[PDB]
């Protein structure tokens, strides 16, 4: 019962937020390796 | 529920219940 | 007595109250509790045909209002021998 | 009293009973085991009794219940800090404080 | 006493809070905390008739508003001797 | 602290979320993880009242957003003695 | 028995008549007769749940009609075992 | 053993003892006493940790306000001064 | 600290909260905890004149919303030596 | 011994096997648990480094969103507490 | 008393306000005062969950209107173990 | 004296001018100077409560129109015994 | 772990809470709690690349709303050995 | 670790400078440098997954304008056990 509430994917504590970071801020239309960009995790 | 024969159909006892049992 | 009476119900409150009804209404010996799964719980009593019938009729008629109610109430009077290992 | 269903042996007032006639329709503070059906049918009114489990809502909208040492209007003293936005983590439910200036 | 009170809740949270209401409102020993299966959780307590009735009233009233809450609630006054293996 | 905090959800991913939030928000002693059955998973922890309250509220906040989220969660300030053997 | 029943009356005339009703309508033992102060008087008996309820609830019946009358009619199922019972 | 102090007033002793029972059930706290003020005023005093005391007093005030003549004052102090226990019976 | 501050309250709860306000506010010593009777309770502190002033200002601002509230809050800075027998 | 925990629940054992296969084909993650909650919920438990766990779990979510009834949530914890570990069976 | 309560403000006077409310609120010992720099002053107290909640909220309603007022305030129920050298 | 007074201001010039007002209006002893940081400076004074009040208001009247001006000024009639070892 | 994560913030309170976020999100050890000056505070943590990255991202996402928020949040994967005396 | 990253470019200067970035940004072991033919030069790094993409960080934005420029920067989360002979 009780409202199965379909809901999909959270990627909680992803560690991909672009901020002060420094070594990050790279994926920006670049690299193009693995899945760090593919099918963005739409938190 | 088919012919009584093998299985009794809707033989009530006190109030409502089918209680066909065995 | 080889007569087998038994009923399942949604929730075990009706299961055990119906078991008490079974054993108090007629001289019948219980032989099984079954956690069927998915909310079905089965009480399984064994006795002679008349006592089994009276007890199960009384318990079923007294079981609807308690809890989520019954699932099925029917009785087999002469289970086959091979059914006994599958008690 | 809340209407929760109960099935079983009944003790209380009946038509075919002797010796328990006195006492009906009085107030029953504290605990109880008389049925609300008997109260309704022998007195015409049901005296609602408070629950001891009480509930609240967390800052993220989720529902919590139990003892819940939060803020209640009956108890005074715990008013400071309730008003303005709570700091990090969570100990007081999203439910705003009823009233009280300490 | 041999008076049997017992509750089922949908979920363990209402189960334990109903058990706590059982043991706090009245002083009756609990005899079982059984998992029916599929989410039904039953609590079984023993004691005198009056204390059992008061405790079950309190637990049922306190259980109706937590999680999915109470699903089935009833009392057995004089359980038969042989339903102990059926518990 | 003898205060008992605890939380229930559908699925075990939210349950682990809740347990991590428990152990990370307040230093409350984990007691157990229980499979209710049918998808309900519950976790039981102990600690003092304020720590338990903060831990449980933080766990609800962290768990509401994952999986089916919280389903039932409540706190008992004064758990009775005989309740502990049943959990 | 361990259940605590107690009755409170404006003036001790209802207190004494109620105590006699307590010990006559049921077999419970009086444990306290305390002058609250300013006229309030409270008497406390102990017994089983059924005996206490029969005594206390249906005991201050010639109370509202005697003297200044009743104040509160109260029953407790299981008082906390360790602290208050010495009181 | 927390010195957080629970403390409530009832008009009449029955609401006082109802509240005391609520104190004891709600949380692992210790009740340090009752005191009959006079004229129906009874004050009950308990001790414990701040959160436990808060939960206990909330339960008691909810279970007491319409028992007998009812609650008069429900209030919690978490930190009594050492000058206060003389007024507390030490 | 010779100045004598004193507070009259309806019941012990406003009395002791006022005494706590005294002890938290300014440098005073609690010399008197008196139960008048009929609910009146009076608290007596000694301290410096301005200290007593600030303290009992705090206590009077404390007691208005507590229970039935204040009855009489007063300040005297000069208790005579012959008044000590009354103290 | 990888401390980062990746762990995913899904409806049905086929999506669970999808997730596990993606785990074992994605990164340096060691599957540590495969348990049946009940009512069709199956959870997979793998250990490894934070980055490896993140990549593997996201690959599993990608490979699992469409198969059968599909997963309901994907979750990763970075610095798990040692107290939670017994609840996983150590 | 492992929980840690933090108050941050502009100027030392509101910091003293915060410490005042900390230490008259509940059983919390201010473990440290820190002069962050640029006028930022922080005060850290230690106690249990309810104690630190009450203390921090008391400070938050004490120092907001004093001088430039508070800027940061936060409670942590479960300060992590290795974060200990920040003592 | 045990009453504490705090004068906070922008710069040491108004700070010690207010300190002179402190010691030169009433019977008070300053216990300390402290440079908060970013230009904020405090003087901590001790004495009798009314003496603290007169001194602190005198410094407040003195300091607002000296140099960059006053920021904060406060009185604590009872500093807690936990506050001085972090004065 | 030689991987170095490090976070700057405006205030000690966000600094230490972000340190707790670092520690609970990922199993890494922090080595530095530095007061830059003017309210700037830096935290220095050590661990493997993935762990420190996840921890710092979690802290940056959970630290912006408390106090004055983040100032910077960057990590170094393989810091130079000669940097070691600088921290 | 054994996670495999690797980068190509059209030329040897961007390839070797990318490898410099690989070994400078993160501590990843350099395992190979290969001439595909006709100007395509690739370089192979191994290590922790976070360390692997951490190496790729600097290379990607260091070889874009060097010589003919970056050709491809895709990386493998894990190669299979028999890929090594082709490496």
């Amino acid at each position: 019962y009780s409202a199965k509430n379909t809901e999909g994917v959270t990627g909680n504590r992803y560690e991909d937020s672009s901020k002060i970071t420094g070594p990050f801020d790279m994926a920006e239309d670049k690299v193009t390796g693995t899945e760090q960009f593919r099918f963005e995790p739409n938190k | 529920i088919a012919d009584a024969s093998w299985k009794v159909g809707k033989s009530e006892t006190d109030s409502g219940q089918t209680v066909t049992g065995t | 007595g080889i007569a087998l009476g038994m009923i399942e119900t949604r929730g075990l409150v009706p299961a055990i109250e119906a078991a008490d009804a079974m054993t108090k209404a007629a001289e019948v010996r219980l032989i099984g509790r079954e956690f069927v799964g998915g909310g079905y719980v089965t009480v399984l009593v064994r006795g002679e045909t008349g006592a089994v019938n009276a007890a199960v009729r009384a318990g079923a008629d007294a079981c609807e209002r308690v809890g989520d109610g019954l699932v099925a109430a029917h009785i087999i009077a002469r289970p086959h021998r091979e059914v006994e290992p599958a008690l | 009293t809340s209407g929760n269903k109960v099935t079983g042996n009944e003790v209380g007032r009946s038509e075919k009973v002797t010796g328990d006639e006195p006492g009906t329709c009085k107030n029953l503070t504290g605990t109880e085991y008389i049925s609300a059906n008997q109260s309704k049918k022998y007195c015409g009114e049901v005296i609602k009794k408070p629950s001891k489990v009480m509930q609240s809502i967390t800052t993220d909208g989720l529902k919590v219940s139990g003892s819940l040492p939060g803020r209640s209007s009956l108890v005074t003293g715990d008013e400071s800090g309730s008003g303005k936005q709570l700091t990090g983590d969570q100990y007081l439910g999203s439910e705003p404080s009823p009233k009280g200036k300490s």
